[PDB]
């Protein structure tokens, strides 16, 4: 994340780190969205054009997290997957659109004052809130600037006008995709980054004031540039798929 | 830079 | 889950993060 800040302790309790077994690394962020369920973007799992092609034994999760880099005894746990499943009709070979992915977790996690799920929207909650100029939270580990945390960082960002997206980019922008940050003219800056990829965008609903996951950090174009955005799965298009594969797999 | 975890989760 | 997207330490609480407010008031 550039130019967040550091989390509060428990402000984001759904925040999943993504963990190589072997060399022990950081992969991803991803949320939690219930006991069983962890939420992350399908590039975090397969992007063919790096070489990256996990299976569930390659992997941790590890949730309940502040410090990026500490085993954090007695407050973090740390689980092994059953299995991952990608979106079927998720598009590495052009602009990552249906940028989606779930896992399940071999047990369930004991939720805790550090460990608690996010709200994923209905249909309403996302035509309401999901309106350029509304603020969001992005949540993670990755790097400050296009150089890494000690702890979590957080920064709010405003969802963009999507001409204004497209105009942005040369990449073709679909219906699965949102983008959010400030404009040039706006001063203010922040961004995702290497690293925060699968981790979740946040709206906290005035309405039964619980927090809903809008988007997934997906695809940018460098960190923090001016004058660029950064893209996030629209996970409420989505959804119908993420009901298909818990209905049927859990 | 990683501190180690326990090898319980690497079986 | 029921209880989806209220955390322990602040909304179980009725306590705010520091910066939450600029969420809302950007909500028009
Ligand atoms: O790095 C990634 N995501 C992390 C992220 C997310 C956000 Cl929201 C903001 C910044 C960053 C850091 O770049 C993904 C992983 C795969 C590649 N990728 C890109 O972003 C590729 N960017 S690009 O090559 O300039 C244009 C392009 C776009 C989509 C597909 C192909 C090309
Ligand atoms: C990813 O790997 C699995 C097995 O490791 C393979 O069956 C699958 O075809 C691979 N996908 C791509 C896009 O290479
Ligand atoms: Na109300
Ligand atoms: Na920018």
């Amino acid at each position: 994340i550039v130019e967040g800040s550091d989390a509060e302790i428990g402000m984001s309790p759904w925040q999943v780190m993504l963990f190589r077994k072997s060399p022990q690394e950081l992969l991803c962020g991803a949320s939690l969205i219930s006991d069983r369920w962890v939420l992350t973007a399908a590039h975090c799992l397969l992007y063919p054009p790096w070489d990256k092609n996990f299976t569930e034994n390659d992997l941790l999760v590890r949730i309940g997290k502040h410090s990026r880099t500490r085993y954090e005894r007695n407050i973090e746990k740390i689980s092994m997957l059953e299995k991952i499943y990608i979106h079927p009709r998720y598009n590495w070979r052009e602009n990552l659109d249906r940028d989606i992915a779930l896992m399940k977790l071999k047990k369930p996690v004991a939720f805790s004052d550090y460990i608690h799920p996010v709200c994923l929207p209905d249909r309403e909650t996302a035509a309401s809130l999901l309106q350029a100029g509304y603020k969001g939270r992005v949540t993670g580990w990755g790097n400050l600037k296009e150089g890494q945390p000690s702890v979590l960082q957080v920064v709010n960002l405003p969802i963009v006008e999507r001409p204004v997206c497209k105009d942005s980019t040369r990449i073709r922008i679909t219906d699965n995709m949102f983008c959010a940050g400030y404009k040039p003219d706006e001063g203010k800056r922040g961004d995702a980054c290497e690293g925060d990829s699968g981790g979740p965008f946040v709206m906290k609903s005035p309405f039964n004031n619980r927090w809903y996951q809008m988007g997934i950090v997906s695809w940018g174009e460098g960190c923090d540039r001016d004058g660029k955005y950064g893209f996030y799965t629209h996970v409420f298009r989505l959804k119908k798929w993420i009901q298909k594969v818990i209905d049927q797999f859990g | 830079d990683f501190e180690e975890i326990p090898e319980e989760y690497l079986q | 889950e029921a209880d989806c997207g209220l955390r322990p330490l602040f909304e179980k609480k009725s306590l705010e993060d520091k910066t939450e407010r600029e969420l809302l008031e950007s909500y028009i």
